RNA sequence: AUCGAGAGA
DNA sequence: CTACCGATAAGCAGATCTCTCGATTGCGTAT
C-alpha cells in the first residue's frame, strides 16, 4: 500500500502524474497513463533510459554514505538483479529506448518515420517528470533517484505519509488554466482530425497533393474548427469532453452559474475552492474535517450545511494565489553562495541531508543545521527587499528533521496556484508573505500582546 | 453500538460479527487475583509478543540463514503471559520452523516464475 | 474619537459621481485576482502566454502518401501561435461588442480564436501558413480579451 | 568493487552476477566481458535486523527579543530585540 | 480531557447559580434552564462560565506533523489551550484560536446530524 | 402573431399562478447580416414581494 | 542456522519471517482472542472474552 | 434606495428631512447626532431611518435609457 | 425524458 | 484407483423527505 505520487506540470501548466509503487518482492514499478489507460514500467529501466548510467551510479545515488542499511541495500539489490534477470539484453540507454519506443508505438499514434528510439526518447519527454521539461534529463535522473530513496525511507518507516487531504500538501486549480488546458487539447484535437482526413482522403481517393494549396483548403474544409463552439459547449454544461483524459478526477460539474441573489452570493461564488464531486458520493468523512493546515487560507466558518459540509469550503480574504511564475532563475546562484554543494558533484543521498530543492528540481545537499540557517537567511532577504533573486512571493518550505515524522529538506517553491498570505515578519517588521507548506513549520503569533521570546518569529 | 449493531443483528443476522463476545460468570470462592490468572491463562498469546528482536545474518560462501531470536527476559515474559521455557521451546520446534520452512519454500517457488 | 462611522457624505457623493481615476475599494477586485490573472496568463506574460506555449509543447503530428526506405512525402501540420480578439461584430469594418450588449441580446459574449496552421510538406521543403478563425471563445469579463 | 551482497566491476560499475549462479573461477561482467577469479569473495556477510515495530505486544510497551542565526555557524547569532512601550526597535550582534 | 473537565465541572459548580448577579425566578435565562422551557444547565454553563473542551471525533483537537496544533502554539505545547481547552464564554467572547477549535467541533456536529439524519433509514424499511 | 401556416392570429398567454406587471419589452434582431422580422423579444415581468406570514427572516 | 541452495535467488528473510512470527501461537484456544476481567458491574463479578467458543469453556468450570 | 417618508416603527415623516441632513452634516460641520437632534428627531426609531439612510437611487439614475450618453 | 449544479426541514 | 463431498480463494448482485434551475449524438454522403 506504498507509493510516492508526484503531480509534475508543464511549463503550459499542464499536469503529468506519475507514481512509484512498491512490491513486496523488493522491486519498484513506474505507473503513468497516456491517455484514459494505465501503464505499468520498472523503474530501473525509466531510470536507465533517462541517461547513461551504470548500476553502480544507481545504488550509489540511491544510497549515500549509509552502505550500511541492509534494509537499503537489501531492497536496491533486490530490484537491480530483478531488473537484470527479467531484461537479460539492454545493457545500454539506447537498447531501452529502443525497446521502450517498440512497447509503446500505437498507444502514442507515432508516423512511421519515427524510429524507435526517437519514439523511446518522446515517452521520455513527455512522461517521466514532465516538469524538469526536455533537455533536463539529468535532472530527471537525480529527481528519480531521490524519490526512490524517499520510498525506501517511507517503507522503512523513517517517513510519515503526507496526507492528500492536508492543505499543507495542495494547491488550487485557478480555473483559467484549465480553461488553457482545455484550448490546448482541443487545438491538439484539431490537428488530429486534419491528418485523420487527408488518411481518409489516401485511403479513398489517389488524388493528393502534400504541395497544393488547392488541396489543403479543399481538405481543411471537410474538417471540424469550431473549438469556440466546443468551448462554449464546456462552460455550458460543464461536462469535460476529453479524448485523452486531464489529470483530473471528474469528468462533469466543471463550471457553476454565477447566481445574482444578491451582492454576498455573487462575491462568495469567486472565493469558494471545491475537493471534488468524487467526495460528495462517500462515507469516509476525514476529508471534510477542519485541518489546522488551513489556518489563514480556508476560512474556518464559511462553508455550507448539508451535502457540501467541509468540501465547499471559501478562502480567507487575505489568502492571495499566485497566477505567475516568481523570477527563480538567480536563486540557485545564491545558494550556493550560501553553503549549498553542487548536485552535480556531490554524491550525497538519504534523509541524513537536506536536499535543497526548487520548484521540484534538485539543486544540492546540504547538512540539517546548515539548511535551517539557510531558510532563515533566505527569509530574512526575502523581507528585506534588498537582494534582486529573491522575490517576496517566493514559498520557503523548510522540512526539519524529525523521528518517524516528516521527510526532511529544504522545498523552495514558485510558480502558479500557490496559496499565500500576508503575515507580518517580526524583525524589521515588515510584511512577508507565507504558504500552507512552509506555515505548519514556523511559530505566527495571533496578537502583539502575545509574542514569546525566541519563540515567534512572524 | 448504535445502527452498525443494529444492522447485525436485525438487518442482515451475521454468523460472523465484528465483536464476537461471551460473558463468564465466577465462582463467588475464586478471589480476583484468581481471576485474573485465569483470563491470563486463557487468553492467547502469539509468537511475536515474547520476541524481543530477530537477527538474520545471512551468509553466501549454499545460501544460509542464521536466524537468532532474541526474547524478553523469562521473569518478564512468563509474568507477564504465562509462558515458560519448555513451552517456548515446544512451539519453536514444531509450529514456528515448520511454518518457516513453508514460508520459504512458497517464496522459492514463486521465484522460480 | 470613533470606532466606525457611516461615511454618509462621501458615499453620496461617490453615488452621484462614480470616479474618473480609479476603483474605490481596491480589496473588491483583489478578490477576483485569481480568476482575471489566471484568464490573463493564458495570452499575455514572458514566452508568449500559456495557449503558445501549448501549442509549442504539441508540435507537429505527420502523416505520409505512399507513393514512389521511402514513403512518400511528408506532411507535418503544426500550430506555433494562438491570438484571442476581443469581441467585435459585423454590422464594413467591425465594432465593439460589449457585455451588456450580450446580457441584452441573450447570447454569449466570446472573441475571435485564431491559429496559423503550419502545412509543412517534406521536412520543410515549402511551408504553406494560414490563420483561420475557429468559431467563437468565450472571454471572462474585466480580463485583457475584453473591452472593460 | 563489492558491498554487502553485491559486486561491481571496477572499470565498468556494473553489477556483477551471483558468485555461486556462475561456473568456477570466472564470472563474467555483462559489458566488460571481464575477469573476476572466485577469490577473495569468501564471506558474503549481509546481517539484518527486524523492524523493532513489527511486533506489537504488552512487553513491547512496557520497556520581544527572537535570537536568529543569519549566514553561517562561524558568525555570531543576531538578536532582533523590539521595545513594547515605545516601538522603537534594534537588533544586537 | 478528564483534567480539564474536573476543572470545568469545579468552575460551573461554584459560579452557578451563587456567582450570578441576577438570580432565579427574575434570571430568565436560568428560568428558562431550570423549568425545562429552552436550553440546559450546559448552555447556562457556556454562556456564564466557560466553554470547556473541545471534544473532536472524541479526541481534542487534531495536532500537525510537526506538534503544532496551530501556528500560534509552539510545537508540543503541554497547555490546556493548546489542545483545545476554551476557558471563554459566549457572554464575554472567546480568542482566535478557541473561535478555530470551536469552528471545528461545530462542523463536526453539523456534518454528524447530517448524517444521522438518514443514516437509519433502510432499518425501518427492512423491517416493516 | 399572426400565423401564416394557419391564416389566424394565435396568442401567447401568461402561466403563473403569481400576477405581474410587465417592466420592460425588448426588440432583439437576429445578427445575420440579412434585415429579416422581428423574431425573438424578451418580456421582464415584477412581482410584488410584500412580507407576508409564513416567509422568513 | 538455515540453509539452502545456492541455485536461488535472494529471500528478504525479514519480512517473511516477521509474518511467521505474527502467525505462529504460543498458547491458544480455538477462537478466543483474549479474556479480560471488568469492574464487578452490578454487583456480579464477570468475564468477557473476544470470540466465541461454548463447548470450550464449560472444561473450566472451576472457575466459571 | 429613496428616503422613507415615514418611519416604521412610530410614524414620524422623517422623508421631508433627509436634503436638510445631508445640508446640516455639509455646510455646518455637524456630527450625525447633533444633525438629527436638530432635525427634530428624538426617538432613536426616528433616528435610525435618517441616520442609516443609504440613498440608492443616486447610484440607480445614472443608468438612464431615455437619454443620449 | 435523462444528468449536472444548488436550495428547504 | 477413482468418485463424491467439503472448503477456502475468487467472482457477482444490491438500497443507503420536499423544491428550483441548466443542459440535450458525431460523422458521412451522394449528389
Ligand atoms: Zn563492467
Ligand atoms: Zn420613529
Amino acid at each position: 500500500h506504498y507509493g510516492i505520487q508526484i503531480r509534475s506540470v508543464r511549463p503550459d501548466q499542464t499536469s503529468q502524474t506519475n507514481v512509484l509503487h512498491y512490491l513486496n518482492d523488493g522491486q519498484v514499478t513506474f505507473r503513468f497513463s497516456w491517455r484514459k489507460n494505465e501503464y505499468l514500467v520498472p523503474v530501473v529501466m525509466i531510470l536507465k533510459a533517462l541517461c547513461h548510467t551504470s548500476d553502480r551510479e544507481i545504488f550509489d545515488g540511491i544510497i549515500g554514505n549509509d552502505v550500511k542499511d541492509s534494509f537499503l541495500t537489501d531492497r536496491l539489490e533486490l530490484l537491480l538483479r530483478g531488473f537484470k534477470k527479467r531484461y537479460p539484453h539492454l545493457q545500454n540507454r539506447t537498447q531501452v529506448l529502443q525497446y521502450l519506443g517498440d512497447k509503446f508505438r500505437v498507444v502514442f499514434q507515432a508516423s512511421p518515420d519515427q524510429s524507435d528510439l526517437e519514439v523511446g526518447q518522446e515517452v521520455l519527454d513527455r512522461i517521466v517528470l514532465v516538469h524538469l521539461g526536455k533537455d533536463g534529463s539529468q535532472d530527471k535522473f537525480r529527481m528519480l533517484l531521490f524519490m526512490i530513496r524517499k520510498l525506501y525511507s517511507l517503507v522503512a518507516g523513517e517517513c510519515s505519509p503526507d496526507n492528500p487531504d492536508a492543505t499543507q500538501h495542495q494547491e488550487v486549480l485557478l480555473g483559467g488554466f484549465l480553461y488553457g488546458m482545455i484550448l490546448k487539447e482541443k487545438i491538439d484535437e484539431y490537428l488530429q482530425n486534419i491528418i485523420a482526413q487527408v488518411r481518409m482522403d489516401i485511403n479513398r481517393g489517389m488524388a493528393i497533393n502534400f504541395k497544393d494549396k488547392r488541396y489543403m483548403s479543399r481538405v481543411l474544409m471537410r474538417v471540424n474548427e469550431n473549438i469556440g463552439s466546443k468551448m462554449q459547449y464546456f462552460l455550458s454544461t460543464g461536462n469535460l469532453v476529453s479524448q485523452s483524459g486531464l489529470d483530473l478526477q471528474q469528468v462533469s460539474g466543471y463550471t457553476v452559474v454565477a447566481e445574482k441573489i444578491n451582492f454576498y452570493r455573487f462575491i462568495s461564488h469567486f472565493r469558494m475552492v471545491h475537493r471534488g464531486s468524487f467526495f460528495a458520493q462517500l462515507k469516509t468523512t476525514t476529508v471534510r474535517k477542519l485541518l489546522p493546515e488551513s489556518w489563514g487560507f480556508l476560512c474556518p466558518v464559511h462553508t455550507p450545511d448539508g451535502s457540501p459540509c467541509g468540501l465547499l469550503n471559501h478562502f480567507a480574504h487575505k489568502c492571495r494565489i499566485s497566477t505567475q511564475q516568481s523570477d527563480v532563475s538567480r536563486i540557485p546562484s545564491i545558494l550556493y553562495s550560501l553553503g549549498v554543494a553542487p548536485a552535480s558533484h556531490t554524491f550525497a543521498a538519504g534523509p541524513s541531508l537536506c536536499c535543497v530543492q526548487i520548484d521540484g528540481k534538485i539543486i544540492g545537499w546540504v547538512s540539517h543545521e546548515q539548511g535551517k540557517i539557510i531558510a532563515d537567511t533566505l527569509r530574512y532577504w526575502k523581507v528585506e527587499g534588498k537582494t534582486p533573486g529573491l522575490p517576496i512571493d517566493l514559498e520557503i518550505g523548510y522540512v526539519p528533521p524529525s523521528t518517524r515524522g516528516q521527510y526532511p529538506g529544504l522545498y523552495l517553491f514558485g510558480g502558479h496556484s500557490r496559496m499565500l498570505r500576508p503575515v507580518r515578519y517580526l524583525p524589521l517588521d515588515k510584511e512577508d508573505i507565507v504558504g500552507p507548506f512552509e506555515q505548519v513549520y514556523m511559530n505566527i503569533a495571533v496578537t502583539p500582546q502575545e509574542i514569546q521570546n525566541n519563540v515567534h518569529t512572524h | 453500538l448504535g445502527i452498525p449493531r443494529l444492522r447485525e443483528i436485525v438487518m442482515t443476522a451475521s454468523a460472523a460479527i465484528k465483536t464476537p463476545q461471551m460473558t463468564l460468570p465466577i465462582w463467588n470462592d475464586v478471589s480476583d487475583e484468581q481471576a485474573d490468572t485465569f483470563c491470563k491463562s486463557i487468553s492467547k498469546v502469539l509468537l511475536s509478543e515474547v520476541i524481543d528482536k530477530v537477527i538474520v545474518t545471512e551468509t553466501t560462501g549454499a545460501r544460509s540463514y542464521v536466524i537468532h531470536m532474541r526474547f524478553f527476559d523469562n521473569n518478564e515474559y512468563s509474568e507477564e503471559y504465562d509462558v515458560s521455557k519448555e513451552e517456548l521451546q515446544n512451539v519453536i520446534s514444531n509450529q514456528f520452523i515448520h511454518l518457516l520452512e513453508a514460508a520459504i519454500v512458497k517464496e522459492i517457488k514463486k521465484q522460480k516464475r | 474619537a470613533r470606532t466606525a462611522d457611516f461615511r454618509t457624505l462621501e458615499r453620496e457623493s461617490r453615488f452621484i459621481n462614480p470616479p474618473k481615476d480609479k476603483s474605490a475599494f481596491p480589496l473588491l477586485q483583489e478578490a477576483v485576482q485569481p480568476h482575471i490573472g489566471s484568464f490573463n496568463a493564458l495570452t499575455e506574460g514572458p514566452d508568449g502566454g500559456l495557449l503558445n506555449l501549448g501549442v509549442k509543447d504539441i508540435g507537429e503530428k505527420v502523416i505520409f502518401d505512399g507513393k514512389p526506405g521511402y514513403l512518400g512525402n511528408k506532411l507535418s501540420v503544426s500550430v506555433e501561435q494562438v491570438s484571442i480578439a476581443k469581441p467585435m461584430s459585423n454590422d464594413a469594418v467591425e465594432r465593439k461588442v460589449y457585455p451588456s450588449e450580450s446580457r441584452q441580446r441573450l447570447t454569449s459574449y466570446r472573441g475571435k480564436l485564431l491559429l496559423k496552421l503550419k502545412w509543412s510538406v517534406n521536412n520543410g521543403e515549402e511551408n504553406l501558413f494560414e490563420v483561420r478563425d475557429c468559431g467563437g471563445l468565450p472571454v471572462m469579463l474585466q480580463s485583457n480579451r475584453c473591452h472593460l | 568493487s563489492v558491498v554487502g551482497s553485491l559486486i561491481f566491476c571496477l572499470d565498468c560499475g556494473d553489477l556483477l552476477e551471483n558468485p555461486n549462479a556462475v561456473l568456477g573461477s570466472n564470472v563474467e561482467c555483462s559489458q566488460c566481458k571481464a575477469i573476476y577469479p572466485k577469490s577473495q569473495f569468501s564471506n558474503l556477510k549481509v546481517v539484518t535486523t527486524t523492524a523493532d515495530d513489527a511486533f506489537p505486544s504488552s512487553l513491547r510497551a512496557k520497556k520581544n527579543y527572537h535570537t536568529l542565526q543569519l549566514r553561517s555557524a562561524d558568525e555570531g547569532a543576531t538578536v532582533f530585540y523590539t521595545c513594547t512601550s515605545c516601538g522603537y526597535k534594534f537588533r544586537t550582534n | 480531557s478528564s483534567k480539564v473537565n474536573a476543572i470545568t465541572s469545579q468552575v460551573v459548580s461554584k459560579c452557578v447559580p451563587d456567582g450570578t448577579m441576577k438570580k432565579f425566578p427574575c434570571n430568565s435565562m436560568q428560568a428558562m434552564a431550570l423549568s425545562g422551557a429552552k436550553g440546559s444547565n450546559v448552555n447556562v454553563s457556556q454562556i456564564m462560565c466557560l466553554l470547556g473542551q473541545q471534544a473532536l471525533e472524541g479526541r481534542r483537537v487534531p495536532v500537525m506533523v510537526s506538534g503544532k496544533t496551530l501556528p500560534s502554539f509552539k510545537p508540543y505545547e503541554t497547555d490546556a489551550m493548546a489542545g483545545g481547552y476554551v476557558k471563554g464564554r459566549f457572554y464575554s467572547g472567546i480568542k482566535p484560536q478557541e473561535y478555530y477549535f470551536h469552528c471545528m467541533a461545530g462542523r463536526e456536529g453539523l456534518i454528524d446530524t447530517a448524517v444521522k439524519t438518514s443514516r437509519s433509514g433502510y432499518l425501518q424499511r427492512c423491517l416493516t | 402573431y399572426f400565423d401564416d401556416t394557419l391564416n389566424k392570429t394565435k396568442i401567447k398567454t401568461y402561466h403563473s399562478s403569481e400576477p405581474a406587471y410587465i417592466e420592460e419589452v425588448n426588440l432583439i434582431g437576429d445578427e445575420s447580416n440579412k434585415f429579416q422580422e422581428l423574431q425573438t423579444v424578451s418580456i421582464k415581468y415584477r412581482i410584488r414581494r410584500t412580507p407576508q406570514i409564513g416567509d422568513k427572516f | 542456522k538455515l540453509e539452502l541452495a545456492a541455485d536461488t535467488e535472494k529471500l528478504l528473510m525479514v519480512n517473511i519471517v516477521e509474518e511467521i512470527c505474527r502467525k505462529s501461537i504460543i498458547r491458544q484456544i480455538p477462537h478466543i482472542d483474549r479474556c479480560v476481567h471488568p469492574e464487578p458491574e452490578n454487583g456480579k463479578r464477570v468475564l468477557v472474552t473476544e470470540g466465541v467458543n461454548f463447548q470450550a469453556m464449560w472444561d473450566q468450570e472451576a472457575f466459571i | 434606495m429613496i428616503v422613507p417618508v415615514r418611519c416604521f416603527s412610530c410614524g414620524k415623516v422623517v422623508g421631508d428631512k433627509w436634503e436638510s441632513y445631508l445640508n446640516l452634516l455639509q455646510e455646518d460641520e455637524l456630527d450625525e447626532g447633533t444633525a438629527l437632534s436638530r432635525l427634530g428627531l428624538k426617538r432613536y426609531c426616528c433616528r435610525r431611518m435618517i441616520l442609516t439612510h443609504v440613498d440608492l437611487i443616486e447610484k440607480f439614475l445614472r443608468y438612464n435609457p431615455l437619454e443620449k450618453r
